């Protein structure tokens, strides 16, 4: 079986390159961030513009939802993160502590902590309630491209331009694992699998890899796309067929069969690099977003 | 930001 993703909506609004798109855990909303310093909220099913959330002083590289869909956290070149109440649009807290651009962010599954990665080569853990920095991890020797909590929040995974993925004990800050394969290209993205057994990592040699992080073994590689320059997100699609989804620097969305590693679909439409993709939590819907020559977000739907 | 490299 292959999917049949077809374009349903194109979402215009951002005035510069879009940096990230994320579906709310409750399925209602899509959040986008951009180089234009704005966060936008859109209906997940119709693509209907909902509102703009404003306050960062420079471009935003990432945005992420709390697990109850009530909050967002964003990571900006202004060297802050901001925690937002989505319903009111209020900036609840500004997280100050990184010494350089903040590139990536996530809540833990409980949503009492935030993890952040920066050009300053650190990973930081923040208290959501107080907005204060709890721990700074001297994590990497180059900018940190992605950070993510595992299923129970006991671990953090980080990736970096230094060529490493690392696994951190949330509680102690100890480095529990370093992962790298036979070459040392920059690692541009990483996340845990939905079941928490694997990490999915992108490297800037046109390769996605699925790792068993506990055994430290690469189990699958996904290739065929173009990724040598940008920090492009990748996803597990789990609502229908079990796929891997990623943008690409040839302006397409790539979808692979997770088990077989074969390309099952390529989505054509964007006019620039597809920097970010996201998969809806319950319906077979992909959101894709593109860089400065395009500026749009697209919603695609499949029967499986 | 992410939108430049």
């Amino acid at each position: 079986v292959k999917p049949n993703y077809a374009l349903k909506f194109t979402l215009a609004g951002h005035t510069k390159a879009v940096s990230s798109v994320k579906f709310s855990p409750n399925g209602e909303w899509l959040a986008s961030s951009s180089a234009d310093k704005l966060i936008k909220i859109w209906g997940a099913y119709d693509g209907k513009f909902e509102k703009t959330i404003s306050g960062h002083k420079l471009g935003i590289s990432d945005v992420a939802w709390s697990s109850d869909s009530n909050l967002l956290v964003s990571a900006s070149d202004d060297k802050t993160l901001k925690i937002w109440d989505v319903s009111s649009g209020k900036c609840l807290k500004t997280l100050k502590g990184h010494s350089n651009y903040v590139f990536c962010c996530n809540f833990n599954p409980q949503s009492n902590l935030i993890v952040s990665g920066s050009f300053d080569e650190s990973v930081r853990i923040w208290d959501v309630k107080t907005g204060k920095c709890l721990k700074t991890l001297p994590a990497h020797s180059d900018p940190v491209s992605a950070v993510h909590f595992n299923r129970d929040g006991s671990l953090i995974v980080s990736s970096s331009y230094d060529g490493l993925c690392r696994i951190w004990d949330t509680a102690s800050g100890q480095c529990l694992k370093t992962l790298i394969d036979d070459d040392n290209p920059p690692v541009s993205f990483v996340k845990f699998s939905p079941n928490g057994k694997y990490i999915l990592a992108a490297t800037l040699d046109n390769t996605l890899k699925l790792w068993d992080y506990s055994k430290g073994k690469c189990l699958k590689t996904y290739t065929g796309h173009k990724n040598e320059k940008y920090c492009i997100f990748a996803n597990f699609s789990v609502t229908g067929g079990k796929w891997i989804v990623s943008g690409s620097e040839d302006n397409l969305v790539y979808i692979w069969n997770l088990q077989t590693k074969e390309i099952v679909q390529k989505l054509q439409g964007h006019t620039d690099v597809v920097i970010s993709t996201a998969c809806h939590p319950t319906e077979n819907i992909i959101a894709s977003a593109a860089l400065e020559n395009d500026k749009t977000i697209k919603l695609w739907k499949s029967d499986c | 930001a992410r939108t430049k490299q």
